[PDB]
C-alpha cells in the first residue's frame, strides 16, 4: 500500500507542479517545467538526485517542499525499517492451530491409517473436525 | 489537433467519472473474512455494506459499522476524527462530485468558445478530483488498519478487489485528463496572443 | 528574502539547490546550515531505526518461566485453595522461584477471591497476572468486555470427576458413562457450547505510520494550487482593469 | 516442533485385573504422586532433562 | 551489523554459562568438583548437572592437563570448570590463551 500511494503521490505532484508553473498566461515560457520535466523533476527529487530545474514561483516552491519533506521522510523509513530486518530475525510458524490447517490447503495434514486418531476424525461433531476430515 | 485533443480529454473524463462512480457504488474494495450481521467466512468488505462470500448465508450484505462501541471507549480525538471521515466516505464522493463538475465545464466549453477560462476551471476541478481521491484511498487503508480482519497480511491474506483498483484506474486517468485540459488552456491563450500579433 | 528561505529549505531536505552562495558570509552560514542539517537528518534516521528495532525486538511474555525471570509485571495466586499448595510444595526449579516471589512482595499479589483478582488484572493495565484454573481462564477470556486473554500451556494437571458415595451401585455405571461421552465427543461439544458457542467474543511498515506525511503533501498542494489561482485572479483583474 | 493446543483430552492409567487387592492402593499412590509433582519431575527427567 | 555487535555479550558467570548451550563445559572425571554438581540442589548448578551427565560426546575429562588442553584446541567452543586457584596460575601462564 505504501509503494501504490507513493506511486499515486508522485503522479499527483507531477501533475499539480506542471498545472502551477505553466497555466497562468502571465508567466508565459519563463521556465522549462513541461510535464514531462515536471515528472523528471518529481522523479529526481523521491530519488534524492538532485534536479536540472528549479521551481521558481511561490506555488511550484511549496509544492517542491511538500514533495521534498514527504520524500526525506519515506526514504528514511525505508532504510531505518530495512536495518531493523537486518538486525533481528522473525521467524514464525505458518501454522499454529488446528483450525488454519483446515482453513489453507498448501500444507497437507494426516494421520494413522489405522488407530484412535482416524476414530476421533471419522466420528466428530466439532465444525472444524469434519472440515479438516 | 483541437479535435482530437478534445475528444480525448471528453472520453478520459467520462472514464474517470464511470469508473469512480463504479468503485464508490460496489462492494468489491477489498476480500477479507468477516461475520455477516455481527459465523465468520470470506467476504468482499466495500464501503457500506459487506456481503458474505461462499458461506452458509452468502449473499447477506450486512453494512459495515463504522463506530465500534461495544466496549464503549473514545481514546483520542484523532481517532473518532478519522472514523468519522472514513464513514461518510467524504473524499471519494468529493471526487466523483469534481469529476463531474469538470465533465460539466468541458461541456460547457464548447457552447462558449470564446470564455478559455472555463477549460483551466475544469482542468483544476480535475486535479482536486485526484487529489481527493488520493485522500480517500489513504484514509481508506488507514482505517482498514484498525480492524485485524482488513489488516495483518501475514495471516489474514486480505486481497484488494476491482472496485479498489477501478477508483486507482480512475485517478491516473483523472490526472492525465486534467494535464490534457491544462494544455488546451496554454493552446488557447498561445493562439489569441498569436492571433493579436498579427 | 524569498530566495533565501528556498535556499534554507533545499539545504535542510539534501535536494538541488539552483543557486549557491559566493560570497565568505554566505558561504559561512551555507555551511554552518549544511553541517547541522546533515547532524539532524542522520540523528532522525537513527533514532527511528532504534525505534523500529526496539518494538522487533520486544517478546510478550508466554509461558511461566519468561514471566518468572521479568519482574515489571506483578502475579500471584488466590489467598488459599490449591493454589498456593502447589507452589509451595513444588519443587521445580521454575515454580519454587515463583512463590518464595509472591511470600515476600508488597503489596501483597494475593487476592481475597477470584472476582476481583481478575477485575485486579483489568485495572491494572497489563502490569499484573493472575494464576487461576485453565477451565475458568477461558471462560472469562470468552466473556465481556473482553480484554483478558490466557497465554501458554498449563502448569500442571487435574481434572474434574463425578463423586460418587463409597461403595454405591451407580459407581462402575458413571464411570463407563463418562468415557463412552468422551470417546464420542459429547463432553467436547458440550465445552464448547458454554466456552465457544454461547462466547461473547506485520514486519513492514504500514500506511498508518506514514499517513501524516502523506496528508501534509496533499494539504501542501492545494495550498499551492490556491495560491496560483490567487495569483491569476489578482493578475486578470489588474490586467482587465487596466485595459 | 509442536504447534497449537491439543484437540482432546486422553488419559494414561495404570491397568489392574478386576476385582484385585491392588486396584486401590494404586489408585492412592498415582493420585498422591500428582499431588507432590513427582509424576511432573519424572515427566521433565526423560522429555526436557534428558 | 553494528547493532547485533554491540550487543554481543560473552559469558560472565555460572548462570550465562548455564543458559547457552553452544560452549560446551566440563570437569573431572573423578573428583571433588564432579561431587559438588552431584549433591547440589541450588537452581543454577543442577541445571547444568542435567547437561553434564547425560551428554553425547561426554564432556568429563580424565585429568585436568587435558581439560585445558581441550579448552585451547576448541577455539572457545568448550570451557573448562576446574578450582580457581589453578585456573589463575594457568592463565598467567604461556601462552596465555585462557
Amino acid at each position: 500500500e505504501i509503494w501504490m500511494c507513493i506511486v499515486f503521490a508522485y503522479i499527483g505532484v507531477s501533475v499539480v507542479l506542471f498545472l502551477v508553473s505553466r497555466f497562468s498566461p502571465y508567466e508565459w515560457s519563463t521556465n522549462e517545467f513541461g510535464i514531462f520535466n515536471s515528472l523528471w523533476f518529481s522523479l529526481g527529487a523521491f530519488m534524492q538526485q538532485g534536479c536540472d530545474i528549479s521551481p521558481r514561483s511561490l506555488s511550484g516552491r511549496i509544492v517542491g517542499g511538500v514533495w521534498w519533506f514527504f520524500t526525506l521522510i519515506i526514504i528514511s523509513s525505508y532504510t531505518a525499517n530495512l536495518a531493523a530486518f537486518l538486525t533481528v530475525e522473525r521467524m514464525v510458524s505458518p501454522i499454529e492451530s488446528a483450525e488454519d490447517l483446515s482453513k489453507q490447503t498448501e500444507i497437507a495434514y494426516g494421520t494413522l491409517d489405522s488407530g484412535s486418531t482416524k476414530e476421533f476424525f471419522r466420528r466428530s461433531k466439532i465444525a472444524v473436525f469434519d472440515k479438516m476430515w | 489537433d483541437r479535435g482530437v485533443q478534445m475528444l480525448l480529454t471528453t472520453v478520459g473524463a467520462f472514464a474517470a467519472f464511470s469508473l469512480m462512480t463504479i468503485a464508490v457504488g460496489t462492494d468489491y474494495w477489498l476480500y477479507s473474512r468477516g461475520v455477516c450481521k455481527t459465523e465468520e467466512v470470506m467476504t468482499h468488505s466495500g464501503l457500506w455494506r459487506t456481503c458474505c462470500l461462499e458461506g452458509n448465508f452468502k449473499g447477506l450484505c450486512k453494512q459495515i459499522d463504522h463506530f465500534p462501541e461495544d466496549a464503549d471507549y473514545e481514546a483520542d480525538t484523532a481517532e473518532y476524527f478519522l472514523r468519522a471521515v472514513r464513514a461518510s466516505s467524504i473524499f471519494p464522493i468529493l471526487s466523483v462530485i469534481l469529476l463531474f463538475m469538470g465533465g460539466l465545464c468541458i461541456a460547457a466549453s464548447e457552447f462558449y468558445k470564446t470564455r478559455h477560462n472555463i477549460i483551466l476551471s475544469a482542468g483544476i476541478f480535475f486535479v482536486s478530483a485526484g487529489l481527493s481521491n488520493i485522500i480517500g484511498i489513504i484514509v481508506y487503508i488507514s482505517a482498514n488498519a484498525g480492524d485485524p480482519s482488513k489488516s495483518d497480511s501475514k495471516k489474514n491474506s486480505y486481497s484488494y478487489g476491482w472496485s479498489f483498483y477501478f477508483g486507482a484506474l480512475s485517478f491516473i486517468i483523472a490526472e492525465m485528463v486534467g494535464v490534457l485540459a491544462v494544455h488546451m488552456f496554454i493552446d488557447r491563450h498561445k493562439q489569441l496572443r498569436a492571433t493579436a500579433r498579427a | 528574502i524569498f530566495n533565501s528561505l528556498w535556499f534554507s529549505l533545499g539545504a535542510f531536505m539534501q535536494q538541488g539547490c539552483d543557486i549557491s552562495p559566493r560570497s565568505l558570509s554566505g558561504r559561512i552560514v551555507g555551511g554552518v546550515w549544511w553541517f547541522f542539517t546533515l547532524i539532524i537528518i542522520s540523528s532522525y534516521t537513527a533514532n527511528l531505526a532504534a525505534f523500529l528495532t526496539v518494538e522487533r525486538m520486544v517478546s510478550p511474555i508466554e509461558s511461566a518461566e519468561d514471566l518468572s525471570k521479568q519482574t515489571e509485571i506483578a502475579y500471584g495466586t488466590l489467598d488459599s485453595g490449591s493454589t498456593k499448595e502447589f507452589f509451595r510444595r513444588s519443587k521445580i526449579a521454575v515454580f519454587d522461584k515463583m512463590w518464595t516471589y509472591m511470600r515476600s512482595a508488597e503489596p501483597s499479589v494475593f487476592v481475597r477471591t477470584t472476582a476481583e483478582g481478575v477485575a485486579r488484572v483489568r485495572k491494572s493495565k497489563g502490569k499484573y497476572a493472575y494464576l487461576l484454573e485453565s477451565t475458568m481462564n477461558e471462560y472469562i477470556e470468552q466473556r465481556k468486555p473482553c480484554d483478558t486473554m490466557k497465554v501458554g500451556g498449563n502448569l500442571d494437571s487435574k481434572g474434574y470427576d463425578i463423586a460418587t458415595p463409597k461403595g454405591s451401585s451407580l459407581g462402575t455405571p458413571v464411570n463407563l458413562a463418562v468415557l463412552k461421552l468422551s470417546e464420542q465427543g459429547v463432553l467436547d461439544k458440550l465445552k464448547n457450547k458454554w466456552w465457544y458457542d454461547k462466547g461473547e467474543c506485520t514486519s513492514a511498515l504500514s500506511l498508518s505510520n506514514v499517513a501524516g506525511v502523506f496528508y501534509i503533501l496533499v494539504g501542501g498542494l492545494g495550498l499551492a494550487m490556491l495560491v496560483a489561482l490567487i495569483e491569476f485572479c489578482y493578475k486578470s483583474r489588474a490586467e482587465a482593469k487596466r485595459m
